[PDB]
């Protein structure tokens, strides 16, 4: 969850 | 003849909504209730959190997971075209279930 | 004044498709898509095996968690009604979870 | 996940 919520905020 | 398909778990359906979908909920369900969930499909990779790549050559093979969707597959026209890997259909659960947290 | 409300997860909104809704998805997700995950609530408690009965007094007070649908909340013009209490909330993200397998 | 299918074959 963690990582991917990093990755969704720095794609946008 | 009475049986008719009924949407499964992994079938690549034409549907007039949310036209390629990929169906996630299992038969039992969708036989019993009218319904099933299904997410879109698209044409572009743009390396979206939420776009899973489908194998193949389909003009919309990429799904976008997050925009899951309870249809009324009899009213909205579900007829199978085909199926997505296994693998596929996991990675988009997978991210389903990272929206719903 | 520019900052406008946007769902978070929990809310309950008034919305023209699947007219109350919880939202299940979070606000850095919904701000960001213009778009959110959300479940339609209804009048009748049957012991449905996915619905989930909401605390208060309101009409349409249980949550049908398997009609789970995104949403283009601005297009559909959701109004924040309130909130659902975590327990609901977890319940219905449960059962969300096991019809996407 | 077991538990559940049985419940909704029953209501079913
Ligand atoms: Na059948
Ligand atoms: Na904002």
């Amino acid at each position: 969850s963690h990582l991917f919520w990093a990755q969704f905020d720095e794609y946008f | 003849m009475v049986s008719r398909y009924v949407p499964d778990m992994g079938d690549l359906i034409w549907v007039d909504f949310d036209r390629p979908a990929v169906v996630l909920s299992p038969f039992m369900y969708n036989n019993k209730t009218g319904m099933c969930l299904c997410v879109p499909c698209t044409t572009q990779s743009k390396g979206y959190p939420f776009e899973v790549v489908l194998s193949g050559q389909e003009r919309d093979g990429v799904a976008l997971a997050d925009q899951v969707k309870s249809i009324a597959w009899r009213a909205r026209g579900a007829t199978k075209k085909g199926t997505v890997a296994p693998e596929e259909l996991q990675l988009i659960k997978a991210k389903i279930n990272v929206l719903i947290g």
